[PDB]
RNA sequence: UGUAA
């Protein structure tokens, strides 16, 4: 259900995330929230990403790390 | 280069009028609201205006207190589809429009600055974060031009106060990041400190 | 109401050229020089030009640095009787001017600011305080719009930095508080990003 | 020769007290130094001046009894 | 700067 998305690059969206994603099959995602530095609006290069099922969770556990998003393979953990 | 005439707070009467109160009555319900317009009429578009006086040779910036610790510029949210500067003067009016039969208009032509609400939080930044694709919110600033003499009417809730630029500057703790970041977007203007009588 | 036209960074190729030492060498050094020209020329009036890239759609702002503490913007001294805009053509192709040969003409347009300073010490302000008639020195900040291509020259004693406006906000330790309070002023254009 | 100048306004400029001076009868003053703070650059009320010894006795004799912006001065020894 | 309004 829940699951740290990480190696983020600053410039990073939000479209781009769910465009990584949905491209994977996961269509099931329930949230995306961007952790940011508060001083001044920068993304700390993580989000908190919830999604719906289990081959959801494990499909991104997988599949993710391999692609690259900006240059940059992200790194997926559970919570 | 942009000159600008200021004139003593003296040469401004202030009037009152019946109090006016806000949508929100809690800080927890104003992002309540914020969530719900989001998913009607998407991003808010609020405006806001900057009243420059001065006392003794300095500029000063009429801001609306609430209570003790809250200062505010007069301003509020657009309507879906309306002018910033034709809805500005309107909720200028609504604010501190005098009472009577005479027509008080609104000289409002120079933009001071913008800046975007990244989520339905306090942070407030003078440009979009580069992982940000949808702003919750858009603010906009604009320099409004008093006259010579003029007449206006506070609301009873509110009261009306000149604020000295070195009493913001430097100084979000007590006026926010936006009014305390004002002496800095206001110098690049050329002011004459009109003198009484 | 006013559009500026921002150019990837990788538009822009920077070069080398030979060292432009400042004209005094200490922090002592400088404010004793500014204490010997007010008695003769009176207030020292600087220039400086702010130059606007864009990457990944956030404006960044072109700065040199000296140590790895110390950042500027490229400007200086105007000569007296010198015009402020004519001057900043003369001290920015003095800075980042190219040797090729080819023209560079720079386009300086829009005042962003002015910062006075009350005594011959650091502390600077955006407006004159109220007891203070003849200031020591008068800093006007001014926005350059750059060509979609250029080549620029930078002195061997400095290095150009691309840094982000949210480096910058907020930031006054690791800027000072003009170059730190540059996004504020900057926000009231609407910045095209030409891909 | 020193001498400080209190209760003055935030907006008592430098012309100002050099004319206030000028009026007592006191041609030889050598430099005024006011006092602000570092944060914002506000005059924090009171300064000193440099000064003769007869130009000194009568500044502090004279001075407080002459109104500056409705405020008057209040002088003492370095 | 947030209901102490």
């Amino acid at each position: 259900i829940a699951l740290y998305i990480g190696n983020l690059t600053w410039w990073t969206t939000d479209e781009d995330l769910t465009e990584a994603v949905h491209s994977l099959g996961v269509n099931d995602i329930l949230e995306i929230k961007f952790f940011e530095n508060r001083a001044n609006g920068q993304s700390k290069g993580f989000a908190l990403v919830g999604v719906g099922s289990e081959a959801s969770s494990k499909k991104l556990m997988d599949l993710l790390p391999k692609r690259e998003l900006h240059g940059q393979n992200p790194v997926v953990t559970p919570s | 280069e942009r000159t600008i005439n200021l004139y003593p707070l003296t040469n401004y009467t202030f009037g009152t009028k019946e109090p006016l109160y806000e949508k929100d009555s809690s800080v927890a319900a104003r992002f309540q609201r914020m969530r719900e317009e989001f998913d009607k009429i998407g991003m808010r578009r609020t405006v806001e205006g900057v009243l420059i006086v001065h006392e003794h040779r300095l500029p000063h910036v009429l801001l609306l207190q609430l209570g003790t610790t809250f200062f505010k510029l007069p301003g509020g949210e657009l309507n879906p589809g309306e002018d910033e500067v034709e809805g500005l003067k309107r909720l200028m009016t609504e604010i501190l429009g005098r009472q009577d039969g005479v027509l008080q208009d609104w000289v409002i032509d120079d933009c001071i600055g913008n800046w975007w609400r990244p989520n339905f939080e306090p942070p407030q930044y003078p440009y979009i974060p580069a992982h940000i694709t949808k702003p919750k919110e858009h603010k906009k600033l604009f320099l409004v031009q008093l006259q010579e003499k003029a007449l206006f009417a506070v609301p009873k809730n509110y009261k009306l106060v000149a604020a000295p630029l070195f009493e913001l500057y430097d100084n979000a703790p007590g006026y926010g990041p936006i009014i305390s970041s004002l002496p800095q977007l206001l110098s690049r203007f050329n002011f004459i400190y009109n003198l009484e009588h």
